[PDB]
DNA sequence: ACCAGAACGAGT
DNA sequence: ACTCGTTCTGGT
DNA sequence: AAACACCAGAACGAGTAGTAAATT
DNA sequence: TTTACTACTCGTTCTGGTGTTTCT
């Protein structure tokens, strides 16, 4: 099939008649099991009978499930037949460093574009000069933390003389829980993508389960930095309204403006093409 | 000896229901059943035969109603009985004491 | 496996005193302590070493109030328990049971 | 946990202060979620939360999902089940084949080894014999499938000649009902213990569970032996009994749960660095 | 009953719901009476009532009253102990004086030869030779006054040669104040089995009790031994211990208070018709 | 000492200055150890010092206790002195059948002629007549029960045809619990007199505690029958409030009228010097 | 985790 | 009432 | 769907007061 | 000086209801 189907709200999921039906207080939809590639369940509020997870595995469809948090925690393995992204797991294991390396440096290059160009927009100047002075060139898989100072010097414009995690305003109140927040995306399509976080590329540290999910977000960060900065004086109980902005705001991907969940679908999507070597563009997000 | 722990819920709605319950207490403080705690009751007997013959006269006086459930422990485990928070019954009836002295010991 | 019961008194007057009582049910029901009685909370463990852990959560989990009291029984006891009148509880959290069955046993 | 829970009928699993609540039009229930370790949902009619599934992959109960006639299907393996987990991957990925060949040589030694007990208590002696000519006479990666081989003999020893493990009847069909709860189990320690079911030491989802299972499969070849007579209702119902049954392992007698949670994280240790010892079951 | 009972401060004892309560301004106590087995009124502050008196004496507790030295004075004797006391009187008026003088004298012979143990306990090997000299050359009502020769030469082993029982010191004191508990107990027993206490064996209110006491006596003579260099209140503390501590009787060790109530009730056995074993106590 | 003292009232007895003090809402009687004999504690209301039993032994009283039915339970028993009434107890074992024979035939003798003087004031002539018949000469030492013939005839005359302990009507109610009720003066007075109530003069019986005392008050039921004769048709229930006036209504003996109380105490004592073969006449009650 | 000792309960 | 067997706890 | 919060209700439970009776 | 009522009184106690909130 075709459409993932993505339960993010209190309903109740059942079968009848090749047809799930996915109740709430909005819509009681009807979605063909025939169409269905991935179900993914993303909250803790979902019902779903025995009957439907029955005839989920008969049409062989992916049954991801998410916790508390709205992360991936378990998916509904059949012992029969499976799906048709249980193979991208063995691939994953014998991804070759050569991908990670670049698509690693594309993803680090589009960070620091990012944040020099958002402080090119946060009245900046010469820091925005000097963020993109530390990536003028980006180095080719450089050794040493040379993404240390370059996120001192975007920290630094940001958010004052230190906007370490130590520090516990909002500063750490808001992007601590923001890069939460995005994590969650990032994690549940790699996991939707039949990818496996826990291995990802450049990640040497394994104090990380969620390697590939910060690996394809780094140049999806800034967002939340930007929300932060415009509602910084705010206090941490209003950003906690003021992050949500970022499911109803829609950003510019592909060159046409989509919700910030398509965009990071399309871009996990092609990054773990570009990892399987297809040869395809690692995907571009700034603006 | 061994202790005996009375725990008993009656229902208190008819004067039926309670004119049972006053007779109940009466018969467990007349038969020497410490209050360990509300509607918990304990009493030490020294040998088998005197619980046997005590579950007799219960299964006598059976008021018939609510839930009264008997455990039998043995001394040590009521002697380990832990009290998180509160003081044991220091009363002569709560010990296995053969001398006693409801006075000063000489010692 | 052995059973354990802890018995409690504790004050409602305050608060304070009201604010604890249904924090500590909360943790008693939480941790899996079947209600014998109004008061009198029981749990199986399975061997001594939970006991020992649970006998030291409780410890930190303490009300610090009232009177709160465990007793540690054998199952042995535990099963030979008598009920003058009332019935046992007869749910599968009370049972040693390893193979249980919410539904039909296939006999 | 312990208790093994297997809900037959129409009912709502939820959950409540760390308890599964069981919710039937005739009764309600609550068992706390640590004394649970198998979840086995038979019926089509459950109605289960998500909530419940979240708490229970926390927990790490075996949720075991089945079909129409009551066969199991599908189960739950949590995506993220260890701290280590990502270094336990990686190191999955430098599993060199000279450990690979040595654990799975010691583990199909414990599968015949085990065979020959089961002909002995067979009263077969010479297809106890022949079992023992492929057991002393082992092979190294199966040159010859000497472990299909002796497999064979012992199912000669155990069904008829001309009966076949593949052909369809009530005993080649609860020979397979056992052999999935029983991959469903080492499916979950696998997991649990930091690997991937995916990998195999000698893909497919479960090759790695598929061959740490293998010195457990004649605890089922031996249940379906005692009762293949009868219908396939009570070789099912006997089954179930490895939940509850005892099994000697090591030095002591053991459920077989905890028989399978130690054998599948020394094999692991072995397989990780070639400094432990692949432990034998019998 | 088990518990004993000494009462040494100002209170009131009282009755309530078969309960003895003690009532100091300090504190309130209840005691169940069928646990009780002797009260002993030390002190002359304690302000009882008679209600309590009655509840007493139907269960049979032995009540003691001392005097302003905290030595016994009196006791409670219940006139009706027995439903069958009247025809232990009037068979008691039918005690002939042939089974009276072999009660007699086996009683004796118990006595003295329970002395020979404690000469034997004592290091006293040629004053057991003495002893024995009495006990094996046994004595027939005393021509020669044989038991009270072999108790000077066992308080000559005992105490100082020049020593007498009759003079006043400690020593002899206490020898006294346990020989009054144990004549309180033996009445009690006595009046309880439905003999009369002033008729004697072989006139005085405690002539039966005073010789079914006798081979008791050395119960006494051995704790106020091994403490006789203290002050009186060192070597009543300890007589205190007879309630408390064991003593072996028969073939099992039970309390002085069981000893006391099965001796005494064999005797009475023989003395009613000799169809009984005057039992030996070691 | 001379003074028996008989304490029948909710008190407190306390010593000080060699003085029972017998406090009661009535008065705090002053009486002297030194004349005090025998003290009487006669209910369970009394509240008593241990040190007044210590003074009481010093002084070598009797100390009787009584339980809820007024009945002697125990008596303070000292073990280095004794009283002079310890001596009796020794010397009843000693009494002489003949004595006893003698007594019991006089004793018997009353309560026939107590009887059938009452019937002769019961408007039976002919019963009156055939009740002194039954004793014209006193059968000395009768072997039968002809006197269960005179208590026959007396109850069928007084009761109706049947006046046995079988009916529940308040010929039983009242006579038993009357029968019961002057039990207590004789066995108090048979304890106080230092007799044993257990052995009795003629009691062949083992069943009967109360040997003497039933036997001494022989010639005393017969007030508790004529009572109840009068009082008949009303309830026990009044009977129970009509048979207090044995106490309050006072009687003819030695001449003069006296409370029963003390007549009582002079009986058992003159019955006991009779058993103890002093010569003295055996008392006599009829009116 | 296993083994030994002690205590408790049941049966003769 | 005594003795033996079973189980529970403590220690290495 | 579930955790957290307190508020309110109906039931469980012991103690204290007061009256009555107190020799089958 | 106890026991035998029922009465009432204040403390123990569990459950139900309504609101609030939720990726630090
Ligand atoms: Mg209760
Ligand atoms: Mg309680």
């Amino acid at each position: 099939g075709w459409r993932t189907v993505v339960v993010n709200i209190h309903s109740k999921l059942s079968y009848k008649n090749n047809h799930l039906i996915f109740r709430n207080s909005y819509k009681t939809e009807m979605i063909h099991l025939s169409e269905i590639d991935i179900l993914l369940l993303e909250t803790t509020d979902i019902v779903l009978t025995t009957m439907l997870v029955k005839r989920l595995v008969d049409e062989n469809i992916l049954v991801i499930f998410c916790d508390d948090k709205r992360l991936p925690t378990a998916f509904l393995t059949p012992y029969y037949a499976r799906h048709d992204s249980s193979l991208q797991i063995a691939r994953q294991i014998a991804w070759k460093e050569n991908v990670k390396c670049e698509v690693w440096t594309a993803i680090i290059a589009q960070k620091i574009l990012n944040q020099s160009y958002y402080l090119g927009e946060c009245s900046f100047f010469e820091k925005s000069q000097s963020i993109m002075e530390l990536y003028h060139g980006l180095e080719r898989f450089d050794p040493s933390n040379r993404e240390g100072h370059s996120a001192r010097i975007y920290f630094n414009t940001l958010f004052g003389n230190d906007f370490t995690r130590e520090s516990d305003n909002d500063i750490n109140a808001a992007l601590d829980y923001g890069y939460t927040l995005l994590l969650s995306m990032f994690a549940r399509e790699v996991v939707v993508c039949g990818c496996m976080t826990q291995i990802g590329l450049k990640h040497a540290n394994q104090f990380n389960q969620f390697n590939l999910a910060s690996d394809i977000m780094e140049p999806f960060r800034p967002i939340i930095d930007r929300i932060v900065y415009q509602n910084r004086h705010n206090n941490f109980v209003k950003i906690k309204k003021e992050l949500f902005s970022i499911f109803s705001e829609t950003y510019l991907y592909n060159g046409k403006e989509m919700y910030l969940s398509n965009i990071v679908s399309d871009y996990t999507k092609k990054v773990i093409k570009a990892l399987n070597q297809l040869g395809e563009e690692i995907p571009e997000f700034r603006i | 000896y061994m202790r005996m722990i009375l725990m008993f819920d009656m229902p208190t709605d008819t004067a039926e229901e309670r004119k049972a319950y006053r007779k109940f207490r009466k018969f467990l403080l007349s038969e020497g059943f410490i209050m360990h705690q509300f509607s918990v009751y304990s009493k030490l007997l020294l040998n088998h035969t005197a619980n046997t013959a005590m579950v007799g006269r219960l299964k006598a006086n059976n008021p018939k109603k609510g839930n009264i459930t008997i455990l039998t422990v043995t001394e040590k485990q009521f002697a380990r009985m832990i009290y998180l928070y509160g003081d044991k019954n220091t009363s002569i009836a709560n010990s296995e004491e053969r001398l006693v002295f409801l006075g000063d010991n000489y010692c």
